[PDB]
């Protein structure tokens, strides 16, 4: 009779960490304390940083650069890093 | 998100 051996060839595709690019981070500090005035609000305080996500219009999404939280922000009470004067 | 017309401006 005839004989055989098996033993497939496992195999997979990924790639590494490929270089990075397109940045994106709108920081702002808060202009003054805010403590989740309503809800679907994040809380912060006078002088927080916070990385602007989305900006539908007023209120921003932006994660706590504190607690690394995640909640919408009152942009009237923040002020871009880089909208900083003297 | 826009619900609110912002919230009140405080003092400093």
């Amino acid at each position: 009779g005839p004989l055989g051996s098996p033993g497939p060839n496992s195999h997979n595709s990924n790639t590494p960490g490929i270089r990075e690019a397109g940045s994106e981070d709108i920081i702002v500090v808060a202009l003054y304390d805010y403590e989740a005035i309503h809800h679907e609000d994040l809380s912060f305080q006078k002088g927080d940083q916070m990385v602007v996500l989305e900006e539908s219009g007023e209120w921003w999404k932006a994660r706590s650069l504190a607690t690394r939280k995640e909640g919408y922000i009152p942009s009237n009470y923040v002020a871009r890093v880089d909208s900083l004067e003297t | 998100h826009s619900k609110y017309p912002l919230p009140p401006l405080p003092s400093l």
